[PDB]
């Protein structure tokens, strides 16, 4: 079975450089040009360029002549790409992919397999753990039928955290965000709704884990007085 | 460069119907044109290359058509796992370049948002900020506008959402705005007003309350 497998994320801080890399297992790995796509949020992909790699020929899109170095070691089925000169425009996803067609004249094909994208994140901002709120009803305002409560994720970076709701045995009715720059700084939040009849009768605590700065929380979420 | 412009951006749609979506080149592509889906958590797979031709192993309800200048692609009968992101990419010449992207939502009843406000919790202010939480919960479509309201008054600063994606069970999306405030504003005002308008509803969805309450 033909795989891709990308190496992990990288932090960068601006005009640095990093190499990703792409080991292809499954097929004749110098028979297939290796294509680098590229993929910032919300900007469709753009191609950035494809090594041969049984010749170790390489073509480059015009926009990234300066920006990335492809490469390939035969003996290891794996293709690299390496970007210098970092910048936050160079935050991103980045994916390998094999061209469908075997053959060093098919340069510009379609591409059949790709890997699961490398994350690049470029930036100044150093490593922070979040500041973990709880969010509880407005004073006294146990609604209706049901009840939301949140957990506010704040100023950590880089990403991810990840939170569940009481140690993950309460898991419907939550809503988890995606998190959002705030100046250098990421923050999420999460909600989970329940019955009125289960709270404040019974204790719920938010979990957030921020891997990156080796926190562990557990916010329990109490009534306002 | 050649120029991909794929229509729509976004559609709706519900499991049986048929779909398809459109992708225009800004030059001659002769007739090659490739198609791929883009799903969470799965590598992206390709469609239909050559403007017509099924990729081995895509099911039969996958279609392309076109030629030059104009293509579409056609899902017959869609299925549950067919809503995804679709991408064209033109395989006709040096740079190769690819169009932005169709999202193809599952369609669901109108939903109404529910809607929650937080006031700071104390850790927080004892720390300098003040940041007020507002959940708009379980809606559909994903339209909607969110506003704050500070004693009466529209503010725009500093205020953060962020949506999540349609739910796995239900279908609907959910939001949540932060205004976030130095603890010295928040204690020089008292009403805080969170306004929700959506298409479910002629009126907005207010939820609001009093520092001193």
């Amino acid at each position: 079975e033909v795989q891709l497998q990308q190496s992990g994320t990288v932090l960068a801080r601006p005009g640095a450089s990093v190499k990703m890399s792409c080991k292809a297992s499954g097929y004749s790995f110098t028979s297939y040009w290796m294509h680098w796509v590229k993929q910032r949020p919300g900007q469709g992909l753009e191609w950035i360029g494809a090594v041969y790699p049984g010749n170790s020929d390489t073509s480059y899109n015009q926009k990234f002549k300066g920006k990335a170095k492809l490469t390939a070691v035969t003996s290891a089925s794996t293709a690299y790409m390496e970007l210098s000169s970092l910048t936050n425009e160079d935050s991103a996803v980045y994916y390998c992919s094999r061209s469908s067609l075997d053959g060093y004249y098919v340069k510009n094909w379609c591409f059949d397999v790709w890997g699961q994208g490398t994350t690049v994140t470029v930036s100044s901002a150093k490593t922070t753990a979040p500041s973990v709120y709880p969010l509880a009803p407005v004073c006294g305002d146990t609604t209706g039928s049901s009840v939301t409560l949140g957990c506010l994720v704040k100023g950590y970076f880089p990403e991810p955290v990840t939170l569940t709701w009481n140690s993950g045995s309460l898991s419907s009715g939550v809503h988890t965000f995606p998190a959002v720059l705030q100046s250098d700084l990421y923050t999420l939040s999460s909600s989970v709704t329940v019955t009125s009849s289960t709270r404040p009768s019974q204790s719920i605590t938010c979990n957030v884990a921020h891997p990156a700065s080796s926190t562990k929380v557990d916010k329990k979420i109490e009534p306002r007085g | 460069d050649i120029q991909m412009t794929q229509s729509p951006p976004y559609l709706a749609a519900s499991p049986g119907e048929t779909i398809t979506i459109n992708c225009r080149a800004s030059k001659s592509i002769r007739k090659y044109l490739a198609w791929y889906q883009e799903k969470p958590g799965k590598t992206n797979k390709l469609l239909i290359y050559s403007g017509s031709t099924l990729q081995f192993g895509i099911p039969s309800r996958f279609s392309g058509s076109g030629s030059g200048t104009e293509f579409t692609l056609t899902i017959s009968s869609l299925e549950p796992e067919d809503f995804a992101m679709y991408y064209c990419q033109q395989h006709n010449e040096y740079p190769l370049t690819f169009g932005a992207g169709t999202k193809l939502e599952l369609k669901r009843a109108d939903a109404a948002p529910t809607v929650s406000i937080f006031p700071p919790s104390s850790e927080q202010l004892t720390s300098g900020g003040a940041s007020v939480v507002c959940f708009l919960n379980n809606f559909y479509p994903k339209d909607i506008n969110v506003k704050w309201k500070i004693d009466g008054s529209e503010r725009q600063n500093g205020v953060l959402n962020s949506w999540t994606d349609q739910d796995s069970k239900d279908s609907t999306y959910s939001m949540s705005s932060t205004l976030t405030l130095t603890k010295d504003e928040y204690e020089r005002h008292n009403s805080y007003t969170c306004e929700a308008t959506h298409k479910t509803s002629t009126s907005p969805i207010v939820k609001s309350f009093n520092r001193n309450e």
